[PDB]
């Protein structure tokens, strides 16, 4: 997963989760880039999957 | 299985539109963006239980697909959870209406604008959508936006989430009703 194209002003809702290092499932990868660059760039992904 | 419900591709989950049909075949709507790429739809994680086979995607530019149903036991309703819908109507600014998905359940809000452009990047450019203050979170992609027992929408986007708040943006029904030639019973 890049996060590069972020933030984007809207995310498609469909559900493929990722496990974020702040140990929340984030339910896209759309949702999750948003997160990263909200974060400022220090949240990372932990694992593919829920957490 | 109803408006509103879980479905299951091989690639992620997404949320049951409508259920709809064009003389005695039976289909079901959702988000195009969930069907884009999908040939077979499950009703559960596990992909025991199948529903049906994709026939017909649109997204980007419009966002609404379709599924045929191969499932010849499985109950198909005409009803949103337990809401009944009747018939379908176009959206109107100020119009409240409910959205239901597989992830939030039910939420209420208000039509706040039509014809509203989103761009959800790498070209994926959707226009013509409604855009209202209820919130959606991911697996809601392709769950009914209703008022009363008016069909409206397919959940296809947006920004927030459902404790903050959030908006989000929806396909309009009819035009896939049109498109499909299939009708809400």
């Amino acid at each position: 997963v890049d996060c590069s194209e972020y933030p984007k002003p809207a995310c498609t809702w469909e559900y493929r989760p990722l496990c974020g290092s702040d140990n929340k499932t984030y339910g896209n990868k759309c949702n999750f880039c948003n997160a990263v660059v909200e974060s400022n760039g220090t949240l990372t992904l932990s694992h593919f999957g829920k957490c | 299985i109803s408006g509103g419900d879980a479905i299951y591709s091989s690639t992620g989950r997404c949320s049951l539109g409508f259920n709809v049909r064009s003389g005695s075949t039976y289909y079901f709507l959702t988000a195009g963006h969930c069907t884009d790429g999908a040939t077979t739809w499950w009703a559960n994680s596990a992909r025991t239980t199948v529903l049906g086979t994709t026939s017909g995607s649109s997204f980007p530019n419009n966002d609404y697909g379709i599924v045929r149903y191969t499932n010849t036991t499985i109950p198909k309703d005409g009803t949103v959870g337990g809401q009944d819908i009747t018939s379908a109507a176009n959206a109107t600014v100020g119009m409240a209406v409910t959205r239901r998905g597989s992830t939030t359940g039910t939420h209420s809000g208000s039509v706040t604008a039509l014809n509203a452009t989103v761009n959800y990047g790498g070209g994926d450019v959707v226009y013509g959508m409604i855009r209202t203050n209820v919130c959606a979170e991911p697996g809601d992609s392709g769950g009914p936006l209703y008022s009363g027992t008016r069909a409206i929408g397919l959940t296809s986007g947006g920004s927030g989430n459902c404790s903050s708040g959030g908006t989000t943006f929806f396909q309009p029904v009819t035009e896939a009703l049109s498109a499909y030639g299939v009708s809400v019973y």
